[PDB]
Parts: C-alpha cells; structure tokens; sequence
C-alpha cells in the first residue's frame, strides 16, 4: 500500500547489481590494425591522466606506424583452473618412533595450507577463493624406504572427537569418513567439496571472530576465521603396538573448479608464521634487486 | 518437540527427574529473571535432552529456525504473564527486563 | 563538463572544482541484498537519509616527513550519528561507500598521494624485528577508529605487501598540479551478505605520499587532508541491545 | 531469557508454587549438512 | 473468537487469552502524512521495524490505596532503543501508538482500573491550597518519563477536570472478573503533520483504579501494572546533533 | 527501482487515512419502530460489555414493547455553529483618568479569551478549534452614560511595534489595521479570519515552547502555545491632551464556521488563572451536589 | 496436551522477509546417513594366548 511519491519514486529494494561492464570471449590475444601517419591536432591518444586511477587505453596503433598481425595465441593457461591445478605441498606429518612430537603412533594435523610458502602465496593472491580440492598422501619412511605398513586416514570435522591415542574409539570411522592403504601400494587421492559455511574462504579476515572486550591476553584470535577451519586430518599406525618403521605423510593437494575474487599485491617478504601476515621489522627487504646509479644499469 | 530440560543444575540420581520442568513462584512485582538458557543445539547444555540436540551431533552445519513451546503445568486457578525474550548475538546476559 | 563534480546524497552535497573523475568499485554500484541471496527471515530496516549521507572524520597534516595512513571500516561510524547506533543496536550490517578525500594546495606546491581501498586489510606486526616472536598488534592499531593510525614501514604497508602493486585495488592518485579531491564508490565486499560492523572490518584506506610535499617557505606550511564519506545502500538486521565492542 | 512480565497471581488454597515445561523443535526450514561423528556422548571400552 | 489475540509488530507478539476487544481512537487508524498536509521539503526517514515494535516500561503496584498514575507521551520512548535515538537525532516526529496495559489477578480478586487516554492533558497545580499562588509544575511532574508519577487529586486528575467524564475520550475498563488486557490504537493528534518528541506531548495515559482492589490474606497481595506500548507508523524529519532535553 | 519483496508488499507510504466509521444525515431524531414479546434464548440484547470501551447499542424496540412514533424533532441547534455563534464577553479594558492600571490615555490588551468563566468552559470543552469571528467594541462610562468622543482601537500583530504612549508613532495605522469611532455612534464590529501558522488554535498545550532545560526560573513557559498569540489590541483617546470622560471597553466575541476536534471533559473547578489549569487543592469541590444517605433522595 | 506439535511459523510471530531457501534435504536421508563404513567386529588369530 504505497501512496506518498517519496516511496513510489525511490530505488530502495534494488537488487539487480548495476555493472559498467561486460565479460566479452577473448580467446586469443587482440589482433593488431595496419596503421599509418597522423598530423593532426585536438585528438591526443598518448596524454593520459593516470590521477582518475584508471590504465592507459592507448594502443600501438595509435602510436606507432604498424602492421597487420593476426595473433592466434591462447589465453587459455591464464586461466584460475591452469594456475591453480597443480598439486603442491601443504603439509607434512611425521610419526616416529621416539622423540617430542609424535612418539605414540598417531598424529593429528589441524588443516592450515599457510605451511608451505609456495602454494601460500599463490592463493593470497586473492582475498575470496571458493574451491573443490583433491588430496594425494605420499607416506614412506625418512630415507624414502618403502614398507609394508598399513595406515589410517581420518578426517575429523568441526565438533567430532579428536583421537586422544592409537587406541581410541573414534577410529571406528561410523559417520567420520576415513581411508586405510597400504604403503606398498600408491599414493591415496581423495576428491573434497567446498566444504565451508560461507560462500567462500578467506585467506584475511579483517577483524575479530568473537565479541567482547580485546585485550592482550587474547589478542591472538586477530584474523581467525572459522569459516577457514575445516577441521583436523588424523593419522595412526592400525595397530594395538607399537610400530618399527617410522613414517613421514606428505600432503598435495589441488584444486578443481575454482573462482576468485578480490586480487591482492602478492607478497615480497618472506613469511614467518602461519596464518598471519607478520614480518621481521628489522630486516626489510625490496620487492626487486638494487642498483648502484639510475643513469647506469 | 521433545523436552529441553532447562534446570541442568542438580547431578545426583534422585533429582534427575527435577531437571525437567523449572518453577515459578510468587516474587515482588519488580520484573525479577526466571530462567536463561543459550540458543545453541549444538553445545553442551539444556538440548543435548533432545532429538534435535543428538542428530545435530552427527552433522556439522546447521541453518534454519528453532521452536521453543513452554507448557504452564499449574493450577487453573493460576494466572501470570511471562516474557519470553531471544537476544541475538553481541547482546550480553541482560541485567534487566 | 569532467573537472567539476557535485555529491549529493541526503542532506549533504560536496562540491568539487578539480576533480579528475570517479571511480566506480569493481565495476558494481552498491545495492542491497537480493532474496535468493540472504538467510536471515527478520525483516531489515533500511534508513534512506540518516545514515545515506556524507560524514566528516578528521583532519591530517601532510607534513615533509609524512608517511601515512589508515582508516578501517566500518570502524570509522560506530561512535557517529544515526548509523553508529544502529549498528550498535544491531548484530547484522551491510552497506556500500563513497570515500572523498581533500587535499587544497597552491600552484606553487607539488606532491602526491596514493588513496587506495584494501579489502581485508589484516595488519602485522615486526615480530620484535628478529622474527622470533609471534606477537600481535593492539585494539588500538587494528580498528583505530576515526583518528586513523599512522604506518611505521608504508613501503611494505604494514602487512608485508608491497605499496607498488596496490593499484590493482582501487585507487585514485591526488596530484596537486591536477586535483584536490578523489571520489571512490565502493560496494558491499564479503563472502556473506552481512556481517557486523563492530567485530568485521570490511576494507582499509590507505593514504599514502608516494611524492613528497614541498613548496618554498613564504607559503603556506600546512596542507591538511580530511576524509568524507556517506554509506550507500545501507541495511540493518538483528535488534537487540546496544552494544560498543 | 525468560522474565516475570506482571508476576505468578494464585487465590487461597492452591498451591503457591508452579513448574514450566520447556519443548524444543525445529521447522519446515531447517537443514543440517557434513556429516560427522558425534562428540556429546563417550564411551568406556571394553564392552563385555 | 473475541477474548483471545495476537498483536504481532516488528519483532515483538503479545498473546492475550482474556481480552475484550481492540480500541481503534476516535475510529482513525494510524497513518503516514500526506503530500498535502505535508510542508517540510526533507525526505523522512520511516524506519519500519527498528521502532515499529512493542516496548515495556517499568510495574506499578496496584495497592488498596492506590490512587492513580499517567505517562506521558512521546516522553515514555526517548531514552529507550532506536525510537530514542532517532527523536534525539532529528528535531521532528509523527506516530501512532498501540498502547497495552496488563494486569492479570485470580477469580477471588475484584476490582475495576479506567484505561483512558487523554491529549494534551496539560497538569494543573494545588495553588498553595489557598488558590493565591501562580504556581507551576516541575519537570520532573510535567514529564516523568518512563516510571510515571501519581495523581493526588485523582477526582479532578490534577487538571480540575473531572475523572467521571474522561470516558468521553477514548478507554477502556479492566474489569479483573472479565478481563486483564487493554488494547488501545491511537493515532498522530496534532494540529500540526510534525512535532518534536522532546518537547512537546501530544496525549497522556492515565490509570486510575475506581473500584478498590480486594482480596482476603492467604491470596497474592502483589498484583502488578505493566503497560507494554508499540508506535506506529513513525517518521522522523529534520537532522542534527542530538539533544536530550 | 523496486525489486525485493519486503518493499513492494508494504504498506509504507500509505498516506490515506483508514477510517471505521461514515458520517450519516441525522436532520431528525431517529423514529421508533414497533416491538412486540420476545422470548428466545441466544441473543440477549441489554447484557453489555462497557469492558470494550463502547457504548451501549441497545434500543427500546429491544427492552420494552414500543409503539411507532415519527420524531420530528430537530437536531439542528446542537451544532456548533448555534453552540458558540453567541457572542460573549472575551475582555473589558478601563481608560481610567487617575489610578494605576491605565492612567495616561492608552491601553494594550493582550488577546486571550480565557478571563471570564462563561465563554472559557465552553471552548475547553474541546482541545481544538478553527474559526473566524467576529468582535464587539461596547465603549462607555462606567456609569452606562455615553459620552461624545474618539476612539481609535489598533489591532498589534506580534513582531509589530507596540505603543509606548498615546502620542507615540504607532498609531498611524499604515499597515497595521486600526478602527476608528465616536461613542455617541453604535458600537463597532469587525470581522476576523483565522490567523493562526497552526490548522488550529489549540487552549491545552502539553508541552514547553522553547528547547533548552527546564528549571524553577523559567517554568512558567508551560503550556504557552505561541500559535495562538495572535497579538495585542490597543485602545486610546484620539488627541494630543488628556481626556475628561473616564471610559470601558467591553469586547464581545462570536465565532463563525466552527469546527472542533476531540473533545475533552468539562471543567467542574472553579478557575484562577488565564491559560492554566489550576486549582485550589485545598477546597476541592464535587462536580454535583451531595445526598445524606444512598437509599433516601 | 494434543501430544502434536507447534503448527507456527516466523510469517505468523514476527515480520519476515521473503528468503528463497536452496538448502538441499539431501544430506539427511538415511542412504546418506548409514552408508558410512563403520567397525562392527574385530578378530584376533595370535600364536598361543
Ligand atoms: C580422508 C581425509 C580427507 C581430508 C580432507 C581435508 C579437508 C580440507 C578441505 C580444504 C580446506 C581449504 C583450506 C583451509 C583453509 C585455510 O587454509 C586456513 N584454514 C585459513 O588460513
Ligand atoms: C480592529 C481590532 C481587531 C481585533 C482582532 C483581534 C484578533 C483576535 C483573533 C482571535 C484569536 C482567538 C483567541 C486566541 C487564543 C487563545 O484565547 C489564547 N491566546 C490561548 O489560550
């Protein structure tokens, strides 16, 4: 029941994005006009204004005397589904024998790719990425030996029961989903799901995850996102003993069908923990290489 | 519906059967606090009494809206007016009506 | 007809003389949040003119030796007019920007700012400089409000990124020879259709002198720059009591 | 959170003290997603 | 199907087993100002739910020698949620009220409150008695906010105007054998489309008890008053800093 | 631009006014019909529920057997145009020689028709009120005799300068309206618009003019409207001496085209003050008179 | 007391916003629900004991 001109004439309610632009097929690169000279005045294609922040739309056409070129190279390896399925290292789990980190047959292994500098960088690149995944475990000893074990792989979502042993009952994989091999036998490889309660994970975010006054005791929580935490991927040794070979389990993981939004600069220093953009103050570094004078390479 | 059993206080065997229904007694008029209790299936609380608080054990990820159906089991001669009051996220433990 | 511009939204209006142009965010304008896209069944408030309008934060001075700053958002109007309550009297939030900044200097000065938006701006720390310490930064840094926060090494931005590439996101050059002003138009940015305005920062605003001000003394030796922005297509959802962090 | 509103009125006779009963659900929308194993309920081994 | 109701607004529902009926004031049903009425140029902002919703304000005490209580209006919601903060924020407003009085006792008490609503129930003064003194009221009288303040003259309602005829305006009875609501809708009275809340006072709730509260000892002695109140079609124009008083 | 439907299925906006009722000619009281013995269960006409805030819709066709009778009686004079088209004493100014209220030959009368009973009580009946009227100057001695002299009476709109004297430059009457008269001719009467910024004057203002606090100094700004302070009206003897004929000035308003908003109950106290509503708590009287006994008239 | 359950709705108790729900009921039927591979035995065949 709407009456007044003030609420028949408005734009509240609005949904549909209005967007200046139009994603148009560029399957090879832009083919190149056959040009010549130009002696005039008023039209001035290489004095740009770079102040309103957009690029140069000028062209060689435009400032050079050029020739036809018929470009018939693809921008099909560009592509986020190229760049992005190639399985690298995220992580890496040991379970020796004797030592401090894991000497009692199992290892649990909370999900953070932020491990490993090479595949990290490569997905900061973007703010938002929603992604399917495929995990491949490559499990051998230390000296890459081989050897006739056999092994559990269970994924332990949110709110499930962390394994507190090698004998503990949630092992028993109900409604957990797991994976047994053998060593002798290749790599595992398991397809994932976007598996988050967001539209798409987050590599920052940009503020805190609980309410509440933020002192320094719990300054720590600073850009944890648990829309990130997809949980813990467990490991153990199937077996009431102990074990006699140690064991190394590598993670590769790659992405299927990917999207992204939001690019970032990339980063030019080196990281230092995982999962927060910290630097050493100390030794800053350029983005490149130096030179002695400007006038000489 | 299955019974959400709000007065989670008492732990020894007699009084198990006293965690089922919560009292309401004659105060002084000043709009006194009853009872509070978290919204949160999921956690540890008043609804893991219920169906709804034991399948959602066996899944991650929930999304959607909650009844909460409160049965006055007094007198018909009793009578009272209760506010019943859902505090969204942010909102501390208010201190008043 | 592209050097002068007029702002009007509400009851506010920013006139403009030399402006080079705006800048549309991502190519989307702000807009509200479609039926298929939201989960929440409360009807939203949506205030059209209270909030929809253009506020004005503070002044910094761009001295010789000046090397930046930067403002969180929505962190800017929470302590602020007609918006600052609702989203403190909300849980749920969600608007678009238009960011304008003033820089008026002589034709005798010379200078330049880069004025850019960073989405999901997280902040580091030096790790004591070492890098042995997993140390994190203050209330204070993080979200620090209208009087912004000054950067300690803008080169790498506070977060270990480089300055020089931050032209990717939006941005705007204020060069004293050619403009004073830069308008930004920023859209709702997030994975969710709303998020809350006192725990969630949205983007940064970074300001920074890529050229260092310099003029001949017998000028004038102070420049400021004053921040100034409106919410755009700003909805609330999710009322209970106020709350300030 | 549950208020007294105006208070729990009774005449003389009945009894000056009642009991409410809490019936939790859910409704035509809800939905539940990634199946896992429950956490809110442990066992000793060693069964028989 | 008559003595039972839902009032639903906003985010706020009242369910009533042993109603009477819905009071519709002088038959008009709350409404927005016209293009007509209208003379101030400025877009209202008409925040539909954040205000539009039912508020509850503080117990009275329905005692053997109670005499009687009023609240004042807007005065009631100008230090409470989003409704006061926009009346703070903006210099004009315009709403309807829903008002709702609750006293609920057994099927041995008795007695009879009159629920009526008076505009522009401007108080008078004692004189000094003697009716020498042109003495006036204090603010704390004039505008007692949410916790009201009694009569002491209850015949005259402390205006010289007699409780008998007061059911000439709009009222209702809560008769503790029949009912224990009172529903009553009342809409924008003014000679003027707009007017400030923090200032002006458009009605007056008053609350008198005109048959004495009975009971024998062994039942509840304490049988509260609460009056729980939603505005209505509300629109606030005119934008500046905010002002309490 | 309307898209969601949150905005096109509201009712915000809905200007028009949703009314219960439907205002019926009524020029004659309303007939009666004949009524004959009921005696039926289900529908009890005289059981009412003055719980709902109504009044009774009962007849005498319902209650008791009744006979056909054509009213023809007129409900034409409880209109308001009868009710208060009667013109009554509003103010009385005195032009003494000597004394202390008005010795120097001018008087300022301040508009406000709330010092004599009759007439106030009978516009308190109602918060508001919109009318024209139309004023009665009966100048004279206060002996009753009439005399041979000038008068000029000046109507002092606010902001307009007011006199100081009799000789002051107000009276020139260039813009301002001014009425002259001799005493020996029959008394004046002017018409009058409705002149206030309001729809309405309104005598109950619940509130304060002016922002600001409220304290004991200046509390007396409680309950002034300033949409109904239409002015002053000045009164003088036309001359540059001083006059010989003590002289009073009765004025007698009527209104024309009334129409009235919200009624209120009728005063029972005696008032004390003009635009207050106080009272002398002390002796506070019934609104009737008294019996001795409930059962004995 | 009917032993059923609350028929209510949010349309009906607070003011709501047309949402277009794609939540899928998939997850929860019980071909999903029991076709987990879970331990049900375990047999030991040792040497002497
Ligand atoms: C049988 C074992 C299967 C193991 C499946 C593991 C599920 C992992 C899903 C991919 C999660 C994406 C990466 C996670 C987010 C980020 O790296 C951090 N948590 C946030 O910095
Ligand atoms: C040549 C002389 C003409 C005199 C005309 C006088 C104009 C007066 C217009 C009628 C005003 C209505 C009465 C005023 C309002 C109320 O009585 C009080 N001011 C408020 O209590």
């Amino acid at each position: 029941g709407d009456r007044v001109a003030d609420v028949i004439e408005s734009s509240i309610g609005d949904s549909v994005s209005r967007a200046l632009t139009q994603a148009l097929p560029a399957p090879t690169g832009q083919n190149t006009q056959v040009s010549s000279h130009r002696l005039d005045t008023g039209e001035v294609p290489a004095l740009q204004a770079a102040e309103i922040g957009a690029s140069s739309n000028t062209s060689d056409e435009s400032m050079i005397e050029t020739r036809c070129v018929l470009n018939s190279h693809s921008t099909a390896e560009t592509t986020l589904d190229s760049f992005f399925s190639r399985a690298g290292l995220v992580g890496e789990i040991d379970l020796p024998l004797e030592g401090t980190t894991n000497p009692n047959g199992y290892a649990n292994w909370d999900i953070d790719i932020t491990g490993y500098a090479q595949m990290r960088r490569k997905v900061e690149l973007f703010t938002y990425m929603r992604f399917d995944a495929e995990f491949t475990f490559v499990a051998c000893t230390p000296t890459g030996q081989v050897v006739p074990q056999l092994l559990q792989y269970m994924f332990v979502p949110p709110g499930a029961p962390k394994p507190e042993s090698r004998e503990s009952l949630a092992w028993q994989t109900a409604t957990n989903p797991s994976v047994f091999v053998k060593l002798t036998d290749p790599p595992a490889q398991v397809s994932v799901p976007f598996m988050s309660p967001a539209s798409a994970y987050q590599w920052f975010y940009d503020g805190y995850p609980t309410f509440g006054e933020h002192k320094q005791e719990k300054d720590l929580e600073y850009g944890a996102c648990p829309n990130n935490m997809m949980g813990t991927f467990s490991v153990r040794t199937v077996g009431s003993s102990k074990s006699k070979y140690p064991l190394v389990v590598r993670i590769y993981m790659r992405m299927k069908h990917v999207r992204a939004w939001i690019p970032r600069p990339m980063r030019n220093q080196n990281y230092l923990f995982k999962a927060n953009p910290n630097y050493a103050g100390n030794s800053i570094k350029p983005t490149g290489t130096s030179r002695s004078a400007i006038t000489t390479l | 519906e299955t019974i959400l059993e709000v007065n989670n206080v008492p732990t020894n065997a007699t009084s198990l059967m006293e965690r089922l229904r919560f009292p309401v007694s004659a105060q002084a008029g000043k709009g006194e606090l009853c009872a509070v209790f978290r919204a949160d299936p999921g956690r540890d609380g008043p609804w893991q009494s219920t169906m709804l608080g034991q399948l959602c054990g066996y899944y991650t990820q929930w999304s959607g809206s909650l009844e909460v159906t409160f049965m006055f089991t007094g007198s018909f001669m009793a009578t009272g007016k209760m506010l019943i009051a859902y505090t969204p996220p942010g909102g501390p433990l208010p201190k008043d009506r | 007809s592209d050097r002068v511009a007029q702002l009007t939204i509400g009851n506010s209006t920013i006139t403009t003389q030399e402006a080079a142009n705006i800048i549309v965010g991502y190519g989307e304008w702000p807009s509200y949040c479609s039926d298929d896209d939201a989960t929440a069944v409360d009807k939203p408030t949506r205030p059209d003119v209270s909030v929809n309008r253009f506020y004005t934060l503070d002044t910094k001075l761009w001295e010789k030796s000046s090397k930046g700053w930067y403002w969180k958002f929505p962190d800017v109007l929470t302590e602020t007019g007609v918006f600052g309550q609702n989203a403190q009297f909300h849980y749920l939030y969600r608007s678009g920007f238009c960011i304008h900044v003033q820089c008026n200097a002589s034709k005798f000065h010379q200078g330049a700012l880069l004025v850019a938006i960073l989405p999901e701006y997280v902040i580091g720390t030096v790790a004591g400089g070492t890098g042995t310490e997993d140390s994190h930064p203050p209330y204070k840094q993080t979200q620090p409000g209208a009087d912004g926060f000054e950067l300690q090494h803008p080169y790498v931005l506070d977060a270990g990124i480089p300055i020089s590439q931050l032209t990717v996101c939006h941005h705007q050059r204020i060069n004293l020879r050619t403009n004073n002003c830069a308008t930004i138009i920023v859209p709702y940015m997030n994975t969710l259709p709303f998020d809350s305005a006192l725990n969630h920062c949205n983007f940064g605003l970074l300001v920074v002198p890529i050229s260092p001000l310099d003029f001949d003394q017998g000028a004038t030796p102070v420049i400021p720059i004053t921040i100034t922005l409106a919410p755009m297509c700003s909805e609330f959802a999710g009322l209970r009591q106020a709350v300030t962090q | 959170s549950i208020w007294y509103q105006t208070n729990y009125v009774v005449p003389i006779g009945a009894p000056n003290t009642a009991y409410i009963i809490a019936l939790a659900a859910a409704q035509k929308n809800f939905t539940m997603k990634l199946c896992k194993d429950t956490s809110h309920i442990l066992q000793t081994a060693s069964i028989q």
